[PDB]
RNA sequence: GUCAACCGAGCGUUGAUCCGAGGAUGUCCGAAUGGGGAAACCCGGCACGAGUGAUGUCGUGUCACCAGGCGCUGAAUAUAUAGGCGUCUGGGGGGAACGCGGGGAAGUGAAACAUCUCAGUACCCGUAGGAAGAGAAAACAAAAUGUGAUUCCGUGAGUAGUGGCGAGCGAAAGCGGAGGAUGGCUAAACCGUAUGCAUGUGAUACCGGGUAGGGGUUGUGUGUGCGGGGUUGUGGGACCUAUCUUUCCGGCUCUACCUGGCUGGAGGGCAGUGAGAAAAUGUUGUGGUUAGCGGAAAUGGCUUGGGAUGGCCUGCCGUAGACGGUGAGAGCCCGGUACGUGAAAACCCGACGUCUGUCUUGAUGGUGUUCCCGAGUAGCAGCGGGCCCGUGGAAUCUGCUGUGAAUCUGCCGGGACCACCCGGUAAGCCUGAAUACUUCCCAGUGACCGAUAGCGGAUUAGUACCGUGAGGGAAUGGUGAAAAGUACCCCG
RNA sequence: UGCAUCCGGUGAAGCCGCCGAGUGAUCGAGUGGUGGAGGGUGUGGGAGUGAGAAUGCAGGCAUGAGUAGCGAUUAGGCAAGUGAGAACCUUGCCCGCCGAAAGACCAAGGGUUCCUGGGCCAGGCCAGUCCGCCCAGGGUGAGUCGGGACCUAAGGCGAGGCCG
RNA sequence: CAUAUAUCCUGAGAGGUGAUGCAUAGCCGAGUGAGGCGAAUUCGGUGAUCCUAUGCUGCCGAGAAAAGCCUCUAGCGAGGAC
């Protein structure tokens, strides 16, 4: 899926099908969710493509400190 | 540094029946630098021969493709500048006509 | 023709004057060769070398 | 320079040509980057300068995009941000192989075929480095007082096993070895400082005891940064705490007073351009590389021959009888060889120090409780990948999605699982050597080819030629010792 | 090829022969010729080791065969010349062909084929004095032509950007 | 206020000029080809697939953009236009 920004979760690749063991390839894309992230220091909301695990952790740590780590990594 | 002498544009003269006839008509043909232009050439000729130039006409001449045992080989693409001086113009001697 | 040893004595302006003179000589020599009026063909190489030495000296003084 | 002469000019012991090193110049294209563009060609802006009677023209610089910093500004819109302007640092592309991570075929084999194999191959993508990756146990092992980072090699073993139990696939431990640095740092708890944010028995509360000020050693919390302090498994560490207690001085240690920590300076160690902090600096190694130089010994006789390097005979050198050349098998003719010398400069290795860092107010060894020991993690479930292991009883490892703990009587692994025991101490980082490879450079070798061979290419070679294009892709060596390459006459 | 021996510019190999030999592949340290520089033998070692066939590969050369054909639908001829040489080149005169073309000019494309001089072993389907062939030299002059420096279409590239 | 053989614009072409020139049928000798001189040049007819015409008429299938040009002001403006 849309290759998260805060957590970098990309898709896994594998092969999923049973009853004949055929194994045709697929992908196991992350649960990327469009989210409008806000930075209460600057209250405007920019649309990002982030993971659900990212969302859980960023509600744990608040948007602020994780945005600090994210901008420190330098990604948009 | 670099010294932009006008004599770097003017490489050599053309020696031929046509060039000689044009010399009788007070019109001198030179082999000029391929990246030059008519105005550059006019200025250069004026500064060189202390003369006044009426017009300048340029013809690019492709190089002849000559053969050989190895195959083919091409000469240099020259640029000719035909230069009509003004009326009196105190003509040139350097052509050894 | 002239040596770098005796070109390094000259000034930048003297060198530039010599450069203009050598380019003039080269012009006249190209014309002489085109017209057939030049026996000594090596004057051309000589003059080109003089020009090269002079430019070399000037750039040397510019840099260090 | 040469094919490859010829002509014409010249240069050179006042040291050319030539060889090496360092520099300079280095059109135009090309990442190509002022803009454009059918690559190598069209058009420019700005500044400076030249040139023009002025416009024209010329030259030198500079002008791409993106990212990251820094400074100014801060739209809708108020906070402010997005963004804009400026500047600085960098990237961009190429490269034969090797590497790491990802993606990932099919022919084929299975005498069909789909599982499987081919094969994690080919190919592709992203990335490097001179090596990479991995690496300092949440390991192995099995009750041996065991080993003790990692990698690689050999064995283990074509075994155990796996497998439409078919074709086939296929370990690991253990052992022997290479190399050795069983290496080093950190987060956390505690303090201290600074700072943001929100607040303020706003005083009996802010050092350690007691006095007095002070109006805060903020009453504080709380988050971050910085410095210490602490980096472990026999659990350790911290907080308390108690015995001993190697340098000196100063200033703080809220304040002055006795006493407890910090911080500067000084002797000294200890290390260092290293993973363990980082650069620069010199002096200096008959240390090395990048040019080369010297280098013994037969004009020997006779004979054959166009020619002796052949034969016969004389000598000689030999740290040199290696290999080639020279008119035919040459140690003694030549280049050279053995051997020995040689670097102004550049570069690379060192050494010595400047210098840098650190310890230096320090350690020593003990006693009993609270705190900490890496969280959206582990674990669990679902689907998958890969492990000998093809989902099987399937551990370990691992991706995605959900769910989701504990901090040592804790957690993980010891092939479902439980108990006991053992081992280890994840979720944080770094780390040389042994290892792989050769575009290129140097010196050499061949029971390798010797021109239909050997590189496709001894020759015009990725050329000619073919094809729109990707791309395909040739053939062509030998006179003679020396051109002495047949003057001159005759037929034409 | 290791080793040991031997031959060789007083002529090795290879090639052509003669005279011969062996049960065979084959041999010839028997001979001559040619030729010009490396070879023979024995004993071991190793092989890119033996071709007549693969509608095999490459080269060279035959058979057909001095055979077909010598590329339209217009048609050549005479004189004179040049020259070593002329059906073809040159000149002249005739004849004939095209004449919405077989004429004239451009674009695209080609790239010097243009012009002059010279040449004639290749090429030209014959020959060749000729040539679009070979050699050398020369030749393409723009403010107004066609284009750029002016404009945009389709479409392309595409700052940022979005998506992946 | 006007419906205008008004006015304006456009515009083939005629005529003039360009042109006392240039060119030419021909003539002189010269014969490689160098030159030199140079007549008349009015009338009609026919007649375009070309021009007026990016017109006009008709039709539906309903027929490029941008530059350029013109104009407008914003703005610049002390010199500037012709």
């Amino acid at each position: 899926s849309a290759h998260c920004q805060v957590t970098g979760r990309g898709p896994g690749f594998g092969n999923s099908v049973s009853h004949s063991h055929r194994r045709t390839p697929r992908r196991w894309d992350p649960n990327i969710q469009n989210k409008t992230y806000y930075l209460p220091s600057e209250g405007r909301r920019i649309r990002l493509r982030v993971s659900a695990k990212g969302i859980k952790v960023i509600d744990r740590d608040g948007i602020e400190a994780v945005v600090a780590r994210m901008r420190a990594r330098g990604e948009k | 540094a670099t010294i932009t002498d006008p004599r770097d544009i003017i490489l050599a003269p053309v020696i031929s029946e046509k060039s000689y006839g044009l010399i009788e008509d007070n019109v001198y043909t030179f082999v000029v630098h391929p990246d030059s232009n008519k105005t550059q050439i006019k200025i250069a000729i004026e500064k060189i021969f202390d003369v006044k130039v009426d017009s300048v006409n340029t013809a690019n001449r492709q190089g002849k493709r000559k053969r050989t045992r190895t195959g083919f080989g091409k000469r240099k693409s020259t640029k000719r500048a035909i230069v009509k001086l003004a009326a009196g113009s105190k003509p040139i001697d350097l052509f050894g006509a | 023709g002239t040596t770098p040893g005796e070109l390094r004595e000259l000034t930048d302006d003297e060198l530039k004057d010599k450069l203009r003179e050598s380019k003039e000589e080269l012009f006249n020599l190209r014309f002489q060769m085109a017209t057939g009026q030049l026996s000594n063909n090596r004057r051309l190489r000589t003059v080109r070398q003089e020009i090269a030495r002079v430019y070399t000296v000037l750039r040397e003084r510019e840099l260090g």
